[PDB]
């Protein structure tokens, strides 16, 4: 129990949260 | 009445009034309850400096439609 | 062919760079276009993640939302890029550099 | 070379988008590994996403899309009245496609090329509303009318929707036929398609010193041929017919969206059409018949999309009393009824789609509705009163708004009719209230709850309406720029 | 006495277009649309309301001319259902709404043609 | 600092706090209710501490853009007549929560929203100095006077009461909005301070005049137009039908003082004779409909009818004292009919049958209720020492002095007042006791007796010294009448 | 203290200034009739 | 069931059944309070507005008329309903589900016992 | 007719939830598309009842 071991859900996570990154900057940046 | 207490309120309404018309308790989800608060408030600010551009905008068309009114003699 | 262009209402800062080139735009940018460049594809994928868990398009779906959010984002970038170049944006970042 | 493009530049996006979705729901919708999935939530979630960017696309190069202007001069003429009303016909669009979501699961019709044609049909109402030509304007109207023949009958089991599909497409051909016969016929006498080149040679001369019939015969028959797309009296002949047959969703996209497409070619028309004794007077008359007959055709009504279909005709005749004044005031009038009439028909068949999960059919369908749903029961009948111009709602601004236009130009005889009208419709207007908070038959219907799309939609456009007399200045102030925006 | 349930139960002979005799079976004091559903011969939702306004002949039924005249007749709307959504424009002078129909303890034996199941989707 | 605007907020907070209550909180929704109606009963009689019965000008106003030229706007504010109406209007609806009180349980949450809507509805009515919003929140109150009709109704045949009330009323509205228009493409504002002080044409005057009037005549219960009443107000709840003829009642009289004397100066004087032949004749026709009746609550709509038609003379009639007694007499108007239908209506929460027939002999029982209810009738039989005849006797008073003949007609309807209400006290609780119908029934228990209290005080407190309301609006209505003449 | 004390200090405190009331009210007449002229003018202007 | 109707038993609306009823394909019209210890059997109708007094068992086949009392080991008659008790039934509904709304908010979707699962589950093996 | 209860009470977390799924995905059906796509879909055995407990 130490890897989520699937290989197509973690591309939408890290997608997600780079989304959420990219909101918080352009709120912040703009 | 600061144009955001007014956009957050009226956001948390708009989430407890979607929330209770499906025949669900207010406060299912807090979390979009605070997201809806914060994109009412936005929506407001937004609205209010959207207000005061499009009068800035619409005086100085309306100045140049009477002055090419007034050039007819 | 003959092509000309003009905005009917002219730009209202700095007029630098009149007739920009495809790269040169592309390599104009800044920070703030790669950070919206990537909410937006970001944002797509996420988008199609979510939406294709019920038919069972678990991943194609993804890629498909991919694709159009990657083409939005860049076609988005480019416009605020080469609007800022033609002028008619707030630049306080290209008459610097030039 | 490629700069140029930054004026179709969100048209492009969204053509590019349809081909897409087209394409990854054909190949995904036939593999056997995913046997053959239903794969239309998705495609319209992905549709409803490429609006969403494109809309964005289109709102934020605001100082965009008038570069190279000489260049695409010949084919379209995007001004700021275009990007205003192309603004507002993508978030109708968007709206309606958020809210045609349940239906693609609880109905099970689970066909992608729904969503793919409702895109077209937005592509081709973008370059109608920037078309300043005789033939982008005819070519536009048949890109969506095609896509609108089509969805019309979707189902193709039932026998309502193929009919009402049939007569919607022999309508609609036919008054395309009129139109482009009025247009080959003004062509002919004038020698001149473009919009500035027509606005140039009759402009200073329509019958003052002598009178041609072929130009005079052919604002006619585009007249004609306009009134036929928007179904006003008598040139509706069918259209009650093509809202019931029609599938409920289409039926809340096809009374939305192509209305706004089709009054921005007409009032793009008018700037040239400067007769003063073709089309106002037609338009006159129009709107006095189309008032009448909705409201005394609406009250016998008993089903409910018929019913809604009746007062879309009669909103229409409003509509077109701005039009007919002719003046700055008209015309903002003109849009301000178009915007809140979109705005509850879009509050109205949220309501109904909201209904469709138990099959409402009839008006006495909903009764009793106070008490199992009050608070869907309170919010149908603030829309209904929004309709009947009550007062402290939006929509009575609008027709406030609007007579005061009417007697702006001094048409005295359109007010009282105006009275008339909306008196007869506000009794059938209560009178649904009256269904169902006063009157409790016997037997009563339960309907299911909505999902999370329709039920936010419908909050949204309820504070709206309500809360819209308290601070009414951006609308006024955007649809006066619009207004004065048509002509310099 | 005891107030038995079999006491108002009225027994009909609908009729479906395939010529097939069916034993129906009603209650005494509800609408003969109501007595049809339980068979489901027609089909329960499209006509889930009792209510006159909300008729659409989608309950229409053809009754024999022995059966008519002990029934009270069509008032002023029963007609105009009949000669509005039909197919031809004029009355049959055979036929009355499923939905106006109550049935009495005396109305036992009667013959009910229900026709061909028309649309009422949308 | 208790200016205009928080009196409007307090009942949109108690409305909205109500609105997230659930239906099994019955305990807390009605103690809220009752609390927003009392604070908003004390936020208007501060009010009057602070009024400044001095001014020609208008008191505290508050400015909100409406349109983005600020061509008309909201613009609130009181003079000297609309303040006794607002305090009356926010008195009135916590009797109508507390009369509403028991039964509150199969009522739900609902009741309360509609008349705390309705509460702040009339309370920006008539503080509302912009004309044109002047009518959005003068028939902005049709939908909670439509929902308290339709939706607690007391019997079946509520459908067509409420479309009457309805119909009537629209029509005369959209009239009123096109000579609005006509005023406002004219002059160019709505605004009342400038639009008073605008040359109209004469021939323009008579048409607005009669375009106000279409409305106006409804409202205020008229000889071609006063049918909607009776059939709309016998078949409405206790509390809800007690501002019928409470607050709903007085727009269209009030809406004459406000946005017609002042307004046409000229075409008033050309149509005095026209609204004299119309009242004088009304509380004529009226009062001998009255007698002829046996449903206990429509011969007080009647009464009520008959009081209206006789403070439309005196109004009409100027005179610095007819337009004083006139709006003296719609204040205890506004007393006695509310405190009368409460008294016939409590004894239809016992027993159901509004018919004087079953009635009788109810003194040998419920004695406090047969003293209150003598009492009220007495105040409606226009008794010097109570409220009215302070109100009748002006508007006698100022018609006299301007025509002689329309005086006697007047009081041929206090005269003949003396025909149907007595004629009702003595048949419906000094009858004969008939245990066969009425066969058990109780007397006024705490709330009750306690709603009364309020409405016997202010009765008498008005009737035996008036001076302080009079002290109070003495400058608006010298300044109303003088208007537009300099001598 | 004495209840006159109390009370008459509060009302007059609360009266809020009667002249500046009616001069606010002269230069808010002048000001939006001054408007109104502009407004007239505004829809005085022709479609074309 | 033995009258022939359609076997499926319908509760209508502001219908109170009471405990211990043991209901079995019958029939019931709004407004129908049922008392406690019913044994409503097969095919058994209540007409609208009527009470059934605790304690009550009819047989199959067998209905109640509209508004009227009844009880009794048999289906008997009791009494006749007044006019101001015959509308206590939908209040009774509504206080019974206002009650059952107060105990809807006490325990929140979901459970949290899949985390005393896990817990549990970690004390051995996997 | 005992049996069916007894196979459903007694089915494991990973079935169960499969089983809920195959419901989820079968509660209607879509005549219109199916026929276009020139496939049939059938319920899976695990989600019919045995002929002897139908009426
Ligand atoms: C739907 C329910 C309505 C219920 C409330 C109705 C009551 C509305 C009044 C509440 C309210 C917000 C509106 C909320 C809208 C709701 C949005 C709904 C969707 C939300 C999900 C409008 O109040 C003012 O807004 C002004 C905006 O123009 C307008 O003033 C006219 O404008 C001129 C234009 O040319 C006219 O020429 C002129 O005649 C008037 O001056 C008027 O509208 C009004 O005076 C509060 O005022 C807010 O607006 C402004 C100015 O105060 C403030 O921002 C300012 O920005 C800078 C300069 O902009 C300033 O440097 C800065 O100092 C300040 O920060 C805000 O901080 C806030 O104060
Ligand atoms: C005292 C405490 C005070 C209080 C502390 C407060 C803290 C505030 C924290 C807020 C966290 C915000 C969370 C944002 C939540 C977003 C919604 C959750 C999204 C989500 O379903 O998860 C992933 C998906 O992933 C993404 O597709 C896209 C999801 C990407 C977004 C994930 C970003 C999470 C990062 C959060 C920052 C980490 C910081 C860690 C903080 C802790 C540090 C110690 C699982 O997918 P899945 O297929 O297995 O299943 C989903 C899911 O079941 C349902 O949506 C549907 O039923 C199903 O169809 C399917 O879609
Ligand atoms: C560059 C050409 C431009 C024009 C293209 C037009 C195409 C239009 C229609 C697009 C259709 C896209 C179809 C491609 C997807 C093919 C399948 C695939 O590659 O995804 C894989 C694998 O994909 C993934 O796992 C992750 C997807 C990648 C997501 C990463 C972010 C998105 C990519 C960024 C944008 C894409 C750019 C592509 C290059 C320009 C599928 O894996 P699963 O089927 O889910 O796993 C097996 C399931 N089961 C166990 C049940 C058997
Ligand atoms: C011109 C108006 C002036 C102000 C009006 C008040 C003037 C007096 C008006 C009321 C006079 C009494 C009429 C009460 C109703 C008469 C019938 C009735 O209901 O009788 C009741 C009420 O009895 C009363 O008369 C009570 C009288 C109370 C009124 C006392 C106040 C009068 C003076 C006040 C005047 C104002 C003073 C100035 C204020 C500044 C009970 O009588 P019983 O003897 O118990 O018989 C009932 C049978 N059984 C026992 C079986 C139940
Ligand atoms: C702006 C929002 C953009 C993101 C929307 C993602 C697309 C959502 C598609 C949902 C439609 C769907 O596929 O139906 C499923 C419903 O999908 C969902 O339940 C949620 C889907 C994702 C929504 C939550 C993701 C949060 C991310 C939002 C943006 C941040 C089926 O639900 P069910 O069969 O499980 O119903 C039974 C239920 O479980 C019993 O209670
Ligand atoms: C003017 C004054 C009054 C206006 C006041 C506005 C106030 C500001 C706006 C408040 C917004 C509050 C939102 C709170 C956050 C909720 C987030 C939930 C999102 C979400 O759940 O995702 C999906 C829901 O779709 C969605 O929720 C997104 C689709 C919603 C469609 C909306 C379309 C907007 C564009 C057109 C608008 C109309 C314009 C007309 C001019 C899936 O939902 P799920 O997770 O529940 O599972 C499936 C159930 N089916
Ligand atoms: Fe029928």
């Amino acid at each position: 129990p130490k890897v989520s071991e699937d290989k197509n859900r973690n591309y939408a996570v890290v997608a997600g949260v780079v989304a959420i990154v990219g909101s918080i900057g352009w709120y912040l940046k703009a | 009445i600061s144009a955001t207490m007014v956009g957050a309120l009226l956001g948390l309404g708009t989430q407890m009034y979607s929330n209770a018309l499906r025949k669900l308790p207010y406060m299912r989800h807090p979390w979009e309850h605070v997201v809806g608060m914060g994109l009412g408030a936005v929506f407001a600010n937004q609205l209010v400096k959207w207000d005061v551009k499009l009068k800035e905008d619409l005086d100085v068309m309306l100045a140049k439609a009477r002055a090419a009114n007034e050039r007819r003699y | 062919m003959n092509t000309d262009i003009t905005a009917l209402e002219k730009a209202q800062y700095p007029v630098v760079d009149r007739n920009p080139a495809f790269t040169k735009v592309v390599g104009n940018f800044s920070t703030l276009d790669y950070l919206r460049f990537s909410t937006i594809t970001g944002i797509s994928v996420t988008v199609g993640y979510l939406s294709g868990i019920k038919p069972g398009i678990k991943g194609p779906s993804m890629v498909t939302g991919g694709l159009i959010g990657l083409m939005g984002g860049f076609m988005y970038a480019y416009q605020n890029s080469a609007g800022r170049l033609m002028g008619f944006f707030p630049n306080d970042g290209e008459v610097a550099s030039y | 070379m490629f700069n140029l493009f930054l004026a179709v530049f969100p048209e492009i996006f969204i053509i590019n988008a349809t081909f897409i979705l087209l394409i990854h729901g054909v190949v995904f919708s036939t593999s056997k590994k995913y046997d053959y999935p239903p794969l239309a939530s998705n495609v319209g979630w992905l549709g409803l996403l490429s609006v969403l960017i494109t809309l964005l696309l289109l709102a934020a190069g605001a100082p965009l899309l008038t570069i190279a202007h000489l260049f695409w001069n010949n084919l379209f003429r995007r001004d700021n009245f275009t990007y205003f009303c192309q603004i507002f016909l993508l978030l109708s669009t968007a709206g309606t496609i958020s809210m045609c979501f349940d239906f693609f699961d609880q109905e099970r019709f689970d066909a992608f090329e729904f969503i793919v044609l409702i895109l077209l049909s937005t592509c081709g109402m973008l370059f109608m509303i920037s078309a300043y030509d005789l033939i982008a304007m005819y070519l536009a109207i048949e890109l969506q009318s095609l896509c609108f023949y089509v969805i019309a009958a979707s189902k193709r089991k039932s026998e309502f929707s193929t009919e009402a599909g049939l007569k919607y497409l022999i309508l609609g051909a036919f008054s395309s036929g009129i139109l482009l016969f009025g247009c080959s016929m003004i062509y002919g006498s004038t020698g001149a398609t473009h919009f500035d080149q027509l606005a140039k040679i009759l402009t200073g001369y329509e019958i003052t010193g002598a009178r041609s019939s072929g130009i005079f015969m052919g604002i006619l028959f585009i007249a004609v041929g306009f009134l036929f797309k928007i179904t006003a009296v008598p040139f509706h002949m069918w259209a009650p017919d093509i809202y019931e047959g029609s599938p409920t969703p289409v039926t809340a996209f096809l009374s939305i969206a192509p209305k706004i497409s089709i009054f921005a070619n007409i009032l793009r028309v008018f700037i040239y059409g400067s007769y003063g004794a073709t089309l106002q007077q037609i338009f006159f008359f129009c709107s006095i018949a189309s008032m009448i007959l909705g409201a005394l055709a609406a009250m016998a009504q008993t089903k409910v999309k018929r019913l809604l279909a009746y007062s879309s005709i009669g909103h229409v005749g409003y509509i077109c009393i701005g039009f007919s004044c002719g003046t700055i005031e008209g015309i903002q009038s003109l849009l301000i009824g178009i915007f809140i009439y979109a705005l509850m028909t879009m509050d109205a068949f949220a309501i109904v789609l909201a209904l469709r999960q138990t099959r409402v059919k009839y008006i006495a369908d909903l009764g009793a509705l106070a008490k199992t749903n009050p608070i869907l029961a309170i919010t149908f009948s603030i829309t209904m009163f929004s309709y009947a111009g009550i007062p402290p709602l939006a929509g009575f601004c609008s027709k406030f708004y609007l007579f005061f236009a009417a007697l702006g130009c001094g048409a005295y005889f359109l007010a009282l009719v105006g009275v008339v009208t909306s008196v007869i419709g506000c009794f059938y207007y209560i009178r649904l209230v009256k269904r169902m908070f006063f009157d409790t038959p016997r037997t009563w219907i339960l309907y299911e709850p909505m999902d999370r799309n329709k039920s936010l939609l419908l909050a949204m456009t309820s504070f709206f309406i309500t809360l819209f007399l308290l601070y009414p200045s951006p609308l006024f102030s955007v649809t006066h720029q619009m207004a004065l925006s048509l002509y310099l | 006495g005891s107030k038995k349930v079999s006491d108002r139960i009225v027994k009909l002979s609908a009729i479906d277009p395939d010529g097939y005799k069916q034993d129906i079976i009603g209650l005494s004091g509800q609408t003969l649309l109501r007595a049809l559903t339980h068979t489901g011969l027609i089909d329960p939702a499209s006509h889930r309301l009792d209510d006159i306004e909300a008729c659409s002949a989608e309950c229409e039924v053809q009754i024999a001319e022995e059966w008519l005249e002990k029934l009270p007749p069509r008032t002023y709307d029963e007609e105009y259902v009949l000669k509005r959504s039909s197919r031809s424009r004029i009355l049959n002078k055979h036929s009355r709404l499923g939905c106006q129909v109550v049935l009495t303890q005396e109305l036992q034996g009667m013959v009910v043609a229900v026709p061909e199941a028309k649309p009422w989707d949308i | 600092y208790f200016n205009l605007s928080g009196l409007i907020l307090c009942p949109v907070l108690g409305s909205i706090i109500l609105l997230f209550i659930p239906n099994s909180r019955i305990r807390l929704i009605r103690l809220i209710g009752l609390c927003a109606s009392l604070i908003t009963f004390l936020y208007s009689l501060v009010l009057w501490i602070q009024f400044d019965s001095s001014t020609a000008k208008f008191q505290f106003v508050e400015s909100l853009r409406w349109l983005p030229y600020e061509n008309i706007n909201f613009y609130l504010g009181i003079d000297g007549i609309s303040l006794f109406f607002v305090i009356l209007t926010t008195f009135l609806i916590p009797i109508c929560i507390l009369v509403g009180w028991s039964g509150m349980r199969s009522y739900g949450k609902e009741y309360i929203i509609a008349f705390l809507i309705c509460e702040f509805l009339m309370i920006a009515v008539f503080c509302m100095l912009d004309l044109l919003l002047f009518y959005v929140f003068f028939e902005s109150v049709l939908i909670p006077m439509f929902i308290i009709i339709g939706v607690w109704g007391s019997r079946q045949r509520k459908i067509k009461a409420a479309y009457q009330f309805f119909l009537y009323t629209l029509l005369g509205s959209l009239f009123m909005l096109l000579a609005i228009l006509l005023i406002l493409f004219q002059t160019g504002t709505t605004d009342l301070q400038i639009l008073l002080t605008t040359e109209f044409s004469e021939r323009r005057q008579i048409f607005l005049w009669i375009a106000f009037f279409a409305s106006f005549a409804v409202k205020v219960p008229m000889v071609p137009v006063h049918i909607w009443l009776p059939e709309a107000h016998v078949e409405a709840p206790t509390a809800g039908s007690v501002i019928l003829a409470g607050i709903l009642l007085k727009f269209g009289t009030y809406g004459f003082l406000r946005f017609s004397i002042p307004m046409f100066p000229e075409a008033t004087l050309c149509f005095t004779p026209f609204i004299y032949t119309l009242s004088a004749i009304a509380i004529i026709y009226t009062s001998l409909t009255t007698l002829r009746q046996i449903d206990l609550k429509k011969i007080i709509a009647y009464s009520s009818v008959a009081h209206m038609n006789l403070v439309t003379i005196g109004m009409f009639s100027l005179n610095i004292q007819g337009i004083g007694g006139s709006i003296l007499l719609m204040l205890s108007h506004g007393l006695v009919s509310s405190a009368l239908f409460l008294c016939v209506g409590v004894l239809y929460d016992r027993h159901k049958t509004r018919l004087v027939r079953y009635y009788g002999g109810l003194v040998s029982t419920m004695p406090n209720f047969s003293t209150i209810f003598f009492f009220f009738t007495l105040a409606n039989m226009s008794l010097p020492g109570t409220s009215s005849f302070i109100g009748e006797f002006l508007i006698l008073v100022g018609a006299f002095q301007r025509n002689s003949l329309v005086a006697t007609l007047a009081a041929l309807g206090m005269i003949l007042g003396a025909a149907y209400s007595l004629w009702l006290y003595n048949r419906v609780v000094s009858g004969n006791l008939k245990p066969d119908f009425l066969h058990k029934f109780s007397d006024l228990n705490g709330r009750e007796v306690f709603i009364f209290i309020p409405f016997l005080v202010g009765l008498v407190w008005m009737g035996v010294y008036p001076k302080v309301f009079l002290d109070c609006m003495h400058t608006s209505v010298s300044n109303l009448v003088q208007h537009g003449k300099f001598h | 203290g004495f209840i006159m004390e109390f009370a008459e200090n509060l009302v007059l405190r609360l009266m809020e200034n009667p002249e500046e009331r009616d001069r606010k009210a002269r230069e808010h007449i002048y000001e939006m009739h001054e408007r109104c002229k502009k407004i007239k003018e505004m829809w005085a202007l022709p479609i074309r | 069931s033995p009258t022939g109707l359609p076997a499926q038993t319908l509760i209508d609306r502001y219908v109170t059944v009471g405990a211990y009823s043991l209901l079995r394909s019958c029939t019931i019209e709004p407004e129908c309070i049922i008392g406690q210890h019913s044994i409503l059997m097969e095919g058994s109708l209540v007409e609208t507005r009527s009470i059934l007094e605790a304690g009550s068992v009819l047989p199959p086949g067998r209905r109640i008329p509209s508004g009227e009392l009844w009880g009794g080991n048999p289906a008997r008659f009791i009494r006749t309903l007044t006019n101001e008790e015959t509308l206590e039934i939908p209040k009774l509904a509504v206080a019974i589900n206002h009650l059952s709304g107060d105990y809807f908010s006490e325990f929140l979707p979901y459970s949290t016992i899949y985390l005393e699962v896990e817990k549990f589950k970690k004390s051995l093996g996997i | 007719l005992a049996q069916i209860h007894a196979s459903e009470n007694s089915k494991s977390f990973e079935q169960i939830e499969v089983e809920r799924a195959l419901r989820k995905k079968y509660a209607r059906k879509d005549e219109d598309y199916d026929s276009m796509l020139g496939i049939t879909r059938e319920t899976p055995p695990e989600l019919i009842l045995p002929d002897n407990v139908l009426p």
